[PDB]
């Protein structure tokens, strides 16, 4: 598994990460990153 | 040498390279200077002598008619070569050189109409600026009058008792009350808050007595009515609408909710018909000059069709359902499905170009559009690129027909608009280099003077921020940026920026507007029943009970629990209405039968009303609380009777017919700003965020670089509340862009973004203004506008219609006709003089000396009451209060003498009425001044206003302004009509927000003095919604939804919380009606008015030619 805000695509995300202080569950999302072109990430839900 | 100077004048290439020399010195004065700057402006200045110098030797100076100095573009030339000389002799005046860039003008084609349009407009609004100057003087001289001192009106805390500050004495209470360290104002903010011991005003907390007299005024001190000057320039503010609800909200907190009248007098007659009065005249004007110019002169088979269309659309869709914060499959979806439509596409061109020869497929224009966005895609796929994608939007024009006739018209027409676009940018371009130079230097200066010693966003520091500052207000802003102008410079910020407005707002965009216009435009009972309802008293009666109960349905406010004997009589009144509902359609089933009384629509209003009533009332018998917004619906009851109204049938003919062009518009709306939308959303989505601490505060990139470093010190990673992420929210910020209410934090956040998970940095992407920019001119000052225009022209044809004139009828044989009806009715009259004294009298009357010197004394009695200031001794108020009763016993005088000249014929003439009214009113204020004082404040200030009776008579004798004032007043049963149906909306929407957020947490615009409470706060909101001013604010408080906590029906707890989908409904619901559609009805009736005079008074007969013809008689 990989950590936060790394390229993921859906089925590969950790189920939660002790990412600033809390236990904060992780889910496979896709941000803006241009024109109709974005970045999948993996970033709290 | 003569000879040489004609050849070389008038040939092409010189004055090409003049344009060119001068198009290159605009681009130099937009660019900072330096030493290459100077030579450069040497080589200017000798290029622009060697001009001079050629053409005065072609034709002389003043001499001859022809003669270099005999059109103004050389006076304009040569002062600005005097002037550039004189700067390098010897700096404010180096400005004005930019003015040679007004030649620039000539150079695109079709500059004539447009410059001889604007010229024609200028030379008319003289009349026009007689009549504006006279009413602000009348409506500064009232406020001055009713506000005098108001806005000083703070909380200060009491003496205290403890004795820290000593022992009381007088001068010790003074100096406690004069610290400005106890006066109340809650942490954060700028201004000191208003307070007033009125009834409905603002409150003071605890401890704390409102007094006046203390510290200084709102804005700087710039936003009072303690001088004549300082209330024009408010009264000239609140007519313009420009940042109006602040002033607004500031005058009803200090004196009381009931000044509300006052505003509502203004922004009538100030902006609802003198504006309007401008705006025909530019209409006029550009009219005129085009007349004048006008005078002068498989694959190719519709199923393949409707399936590229129906592909399209689904692109369309898939485009627009991109946003922020998505999912995997989503994208996925996404990117499939615009894979799969540029394949689609290609296979779409590949099918055309071989079916159809090459040769004749690129022959079509759309055929080349379409292969242009192939090889987009096909460019796009192959590797930003991806925002020509939105090309793709266009091409549903060929399959829609309104938009494609819309398109049509504007190519059609493509000439003016680029000529006036032009103009407009030029004038800007002006306006920002002379900005520039002006007070370039103060913003650096005087840093200090600003709140925090920071330069504030909107400047002249550079030519970008000056081009955006005079955009602004050629928008409509002005107030805000003078002030900060003031601060930092001096009085001449005043005329620069109100300047910037005329021309830029009330004839430029009206001109635009111009342009809009011209181009876009069982026998027993049925019996009984029957005789019944064809009854007039029946009829009254029941418009009476709707209007009663109506009426009382306003009382149902947050204080209602706390009265039972209301509730009882809601509660019977409810029963009864049920009861009376049923009857009435019971009556009216019998009367008409059950086909007419269902293909009708107000019988379908009245049977929904009776449905939702017995609803309610089985509701009731079940024991389930009534449904409120069910029972708020007897209220529409009130608008059958109402379009019944003596008049009001041409409003609501206009409006009735107008919707399906207006329902048009807002579909080709929706189609541009879904273009726009799209486009913001792919700019600013996810980019709004940024990292605040406890407090609401914006952190420095230096500390918070982005959000992992923003929660690592424990702060909040926020979002700006109004963003791109998707394009809903696209939609709605751009409303408030379009609208200008909430759009200065909007660009703010826009070009303070950097990529996603970064904090923003101040004007780090500057130039994001462009794309606001372009929105305003497409989305506001084009489609905005088609909503007047189809007004105008629908009441034009519906005033027609009303007055019995024939459709085919052309405008001279209309003019010849209503030439023929003023000569129809008129008579002569003749007096008699006396007897040798009375007759002396007489010829002493009637002598225009007389007249003349009465208009003098007039004149300076307005001035001594101009003269009235704050804070003036009590000597200075004896003084002025005996120099009006000078005033008032020579007007008395004229009325004796009058009187005794003209017997009984005295009163045949109206203003003699009126100054006999005046003479009455003014003695009778002699006597009682003296006790009406002594024994409230206001009240005296409220009876003082009758003084301006006797100023009112200097219009007197004027004709341009009176041909204005006869324009008014034909139109004022329209006029009065219009603002009836406007305040029956607004009683609507008030008793509707009444219901909705009534308990909503304060916040934004909603606090304790301005809400939903009570009706009558409602109304004062509501008005100040009705011109769309400051909806922003309520919107964020009637929307939010965040901090609220919810209803406890055990409880008995209403809640706190808003609703954004009502809010949104509503305020958007409120703003079309209003603001785009009702308010711009006044506009409508008024051009039409106006013209129907003017071409009377210019190509036909008026009522001053009869009356000399009668008088000559
Ligand atoms: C016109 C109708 C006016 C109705 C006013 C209702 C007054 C009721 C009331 O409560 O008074 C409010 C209040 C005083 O309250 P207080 O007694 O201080 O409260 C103490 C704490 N309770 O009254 C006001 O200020 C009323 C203000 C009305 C302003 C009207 C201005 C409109 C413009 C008029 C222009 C006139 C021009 C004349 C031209 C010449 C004509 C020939
Ligand atoms: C000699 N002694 C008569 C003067 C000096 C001593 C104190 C009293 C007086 N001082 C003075 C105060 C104000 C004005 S003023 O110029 O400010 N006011 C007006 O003239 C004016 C005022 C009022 Cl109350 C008014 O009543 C309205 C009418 C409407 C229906 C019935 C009442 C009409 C007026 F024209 C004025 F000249 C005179
Ligand atoms: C027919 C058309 C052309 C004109 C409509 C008339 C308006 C000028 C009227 C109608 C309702 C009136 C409002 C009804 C209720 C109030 C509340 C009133 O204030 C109070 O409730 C005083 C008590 C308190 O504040 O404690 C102030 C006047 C105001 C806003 C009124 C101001 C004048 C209004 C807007
Ligand atoms: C309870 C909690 O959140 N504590 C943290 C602390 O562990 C950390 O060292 C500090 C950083 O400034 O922020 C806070
Ligand atoms: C206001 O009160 C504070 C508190 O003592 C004092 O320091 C200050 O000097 C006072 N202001 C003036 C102008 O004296
Ligand atoms: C908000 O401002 C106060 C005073 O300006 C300051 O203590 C801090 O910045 C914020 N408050 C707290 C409790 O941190
Ligand atoms: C976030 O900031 C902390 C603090 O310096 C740092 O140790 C950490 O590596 C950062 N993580 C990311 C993903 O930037």
């Amino acid at each position: 598994c990989k950590k936060y805000d790394v390229e993921c695509d859906s089925g590969e995300c950790c189920q939660k990460q002790y990412l600033w202080y809390k236990w904060r569950p992780l889910d496979c999302r896709c941000l803006k990153s241009g024109f109709f072109s974005s970045k999948c990430v993996c970033r709290d839900v | 040498i003569r000879r040489v100077a004609i050849s070389t004048m008038v040939q092409p290439i010189f004055s090409y390279f003049i344009m060119i020399t001068i198009l290159i010195h605009c681009i130099f004065m937009i660019m900072p200077a330096t030493q290459t700057t100077y030579i450069l402006e040497l080589v200017f200045l000798s290029i622009y002598t060697i001009e001079v110098v050629v053409k005065v030797l072609a034709r002389g100076f003043i001499l001859h008619p022809f003669a270099y100095l005999r059109d103004p573009w050389n006076w304009l030339d040569f002062l600005v070569t005097l002037i550039g000389y004189i700067t390098l002799v010897v700096y404010a005046l180096r400005a004005f050189r930019v003015l040679r860039s007004w030649r620039t003008v000539t150079i695109v084609p079709g500059w004539r109409t447009i410059v001889d349009a604007l010229s024609l407009s200028i030379t008319s609004l003289k009349d026009l600026v007689l009549l504006l100057l006279f009413s602000l003087s009348v409506f500064a001289l009232i406020g001055l009058q009713l506000f005098m001192g108001n806005l000083k009106h703070k909380c200060v805390k009491h003496f205290p008792a403890d004795g820290s500050w000593g022992n009381f004495t007088d001068e010790r209470w003074f100096n406690y009350t004069s610290n400005s360290s106890h006066w109340y104002i809650p942490d954060d903010w700028i201004e000191y808050p208003l307070c007033g011991n009125s009834s409905g005003a603002g409150m003071c907390p605890p401890g704390y007595t409102c007094l006046q007299g203390y510290g200084g005024n709102p804005n700087y001190g710039y936003t009072s009515f303690d001088t004549f000057g300082w209330a024009f320039l408010s009264v000239f503010r609140l007519v313009t609408l420009d940042y109006w609800e602040d002033l607004y909200q500031l005058a009803l907190r200090s004196a009381g909710p009931w000044h509300i009248l006052f505003f509502i007098i203004v922004v009538f007659y100030g902006t609802f018909c003198f504006l309007n009065f401008i705006l025909a005249v530019v209409v006029m004007s550009y009219t005129h000059m085009v007349k004048r110019a006008d005078e002068e002169k498989v694959v190719l088979s519709p199923f393949f069709e409707l399936f590229i269309a129906v592909i399209i659309v689904l692109n369309i869709t898939f485009m627009a359902l991109d946003h922020h914060d998505m999912n995997i499959e989503f994208e996925r979806i996404l990117r499939t499905g615009n894979y799969i439509f540029t394949s689609i596409y290609i296979v779409e061109a590949v099918l055309k170009i071989i079916a159809l020869s090459p040769k004749f497929y690129f022959k079509d224009s759309w055929n080349v559009f379409d292969f242009i966005i192939v090889v987009f895609a096909i460019l796009e796929l192959g590797l930003v690129f991806r925002s020509f994608r939105l090309l793709r939007v266009f091409r549903l024009a060929k399959f829609w027909p309104t938009l494609n006739n819309f398109m049509s018209v504007m190519t059609k027409s493509y000439g003016a608009f680029v000529n006036v676009m032009y103009v407009m940018f030029l004038l800007l371009f002006i306006f920002a280099i002379i900005g520039m130079q002006l007070f370039g230097m103060n913003y650096i200066d005087n840093m200090e003077r600003f709140p925090d010693g920071d330069l504030p966003r909107w400047n002249f520091t550079d030519f970008l921020h000056s081009f955006m500052i005079v955009f602004r207000a050629l928008c409509g802003e002005w107030i805000e940026s003078m002030w900060d102008c003031m601060l930092v410079g001096d009085w001449s910020c005043i005329p620069f920026f109100v300047a910037v407005f005329f021309v830029g707002n009330l004839v430029i965009l009206n001109l635009l507007i111009a342009l809009l216009l011209n181009n876009y435009g069982w026998s027993n009972i049925r019996r009984v029943c029957f005789l019944l309802a064809k009854n007039k008293y029946f009829q009254k009666f029941v418009t009476a009970v709707l209007v009663i109960t109506s009426v009382l349905l306003a009382l149902e406010d947050i204080y209602l629990p706390q009265r039972p004997v209301l509730v009882n009589i809601t509660l019977y009144v409810d029963y009864v209405l049920t009861a009376f509902f049923v009857i009435e359609m019971i009556i009216m089933l019998f009367a008409v039968g059950f086909k007419k009384y269902f293909t009708s629509k107000w019988y379908w209003l009245d049977f929904i009303v009776v449905v939702a009533y017995l609803l309610n009332f089985v509701l009731m018998c079940a024991g389930i609380e009534a449904l409120q917004t069910l029972r708020l619906l007897r209220v529409f009851r009130l608008f059958r009777p109402l379009s019944k109204v003596n008049g009001m049938q041409v409003v609501t003919s206009t409006l009735v017919e107008a919707v399906p062009h207006i329902f048009n518009v807002i579909l080709v709306g929706i189609f541009f700003w879904l273009v726009f939308a799209i486009m913001g959303v792919q700019l600013f989505a996810g980019k709004f965020y940024k990292c605040v601490d406890e407090n609401s505060t914006v952190l420095s990139h230096e500390i918070t670089m982005d959000r992992n470093d923003c929660l690592h010190e424990n702060y909040t990673w926020e979002n700006s509340p109004m963003n791109f992420d998707h394009v809903g929210n696209a939609y709605l910020s751009l409303l408030q862009v379009a609208t200008f209410k909430g759009w200065l934090q909007i660009m703010n956040d826009a070009i303070d973004s950097r990529e996603v998970h970064k904090q923003p940095i101040r004007e780090t992407n500057i130039y994001m203004y462009l794309y606001f920019i372009f929105f305003i001119v497409f989305g506001s000052f084009f489609i905005l506008k088609l909503f007047v225009c189809i007004l105008i022209d629908i009441f034009r044809q519906q005033r027609r219609k009303a007055e019995g004139l024939s459709a085919t009828d052309s405008r001279t044989q209309l003019i010849y006709r209503r030439a023929v009806m003023r000569t129809m009715s008129a008579k002569p009259v003749k007096r008699i003089p006396k007897n040798k004294i009375q007759g002396c009298i007489f010829d002493l009357v009637t002598n225009q000396a007389f007249d003349i010197s009465i208009m003098v004394l007039i004149c300076l009695n307005m001035v001594t009451m101009m003269v009235e200031k704050e804070g003036q001794s009590q000597h200075m108020t004896e003084v002025l209060y005996w120099i009006n009763v000078v005033f008032i016993i020579l007007f008395t005088g004229e009325c004796v003498l009058k009187l005794i000249s003209l017997r009984h014929y005295y009163f045949t003439v109206g203003w003699n009425i009126f100054d006999f009214v005046v003479v009455i009113i003014s003695i009778v204020g002699m006597f009682l001044a003296d006790l009406i004082e002594t024994y409230s404040p206001t009240l005296f200030r409220v009876i003082r206003l009758a003084r301006i009776g006797r100023i009112l008579r200097l219009v007197k004798g004027a004709k341009g302004i009176r041909l204005l004032l006869l324009a008014l007043r034909k139109a004022l049963r329209t006029l009065f009509n219009v603002s009836f149906l406007l305040f029956v909306i607004m009683f609507v929407y008030a008793v509707f927000g009444m219901e909705f957020f009534m308990h909503i947490r304060d916040a934004g615009a909603i606090d304790d003095v301005y809400n939903f409470k009570t009706f009558g706060q409602s109304i004062i909101l509501l008005f100040q919604l009705a011109t769309s001013a400051g909806w922003d604010g309520v919107y964020f408080a009637i929307a939010n939804e965040e901090d609220c906590r919810a209803p406890d029906h055990e409880l008995g707890y209403p809640g706190n919380c808003g609703s954004r989908a009502l809010g949104i409904a509503y305020l958007v619901s409120y703003l079309i009606i209003t603001c785009l559609v009702v308010i711009n009805m006044y506009a409508a009736v008024i051009l039409d008015y106006v013209l129907e005079v003017y071409e009377d008074s210019k190509e036909g007969l008026t009522d001053d030619d009869y009356d000399m013809f009668f008088e000559v008689w």
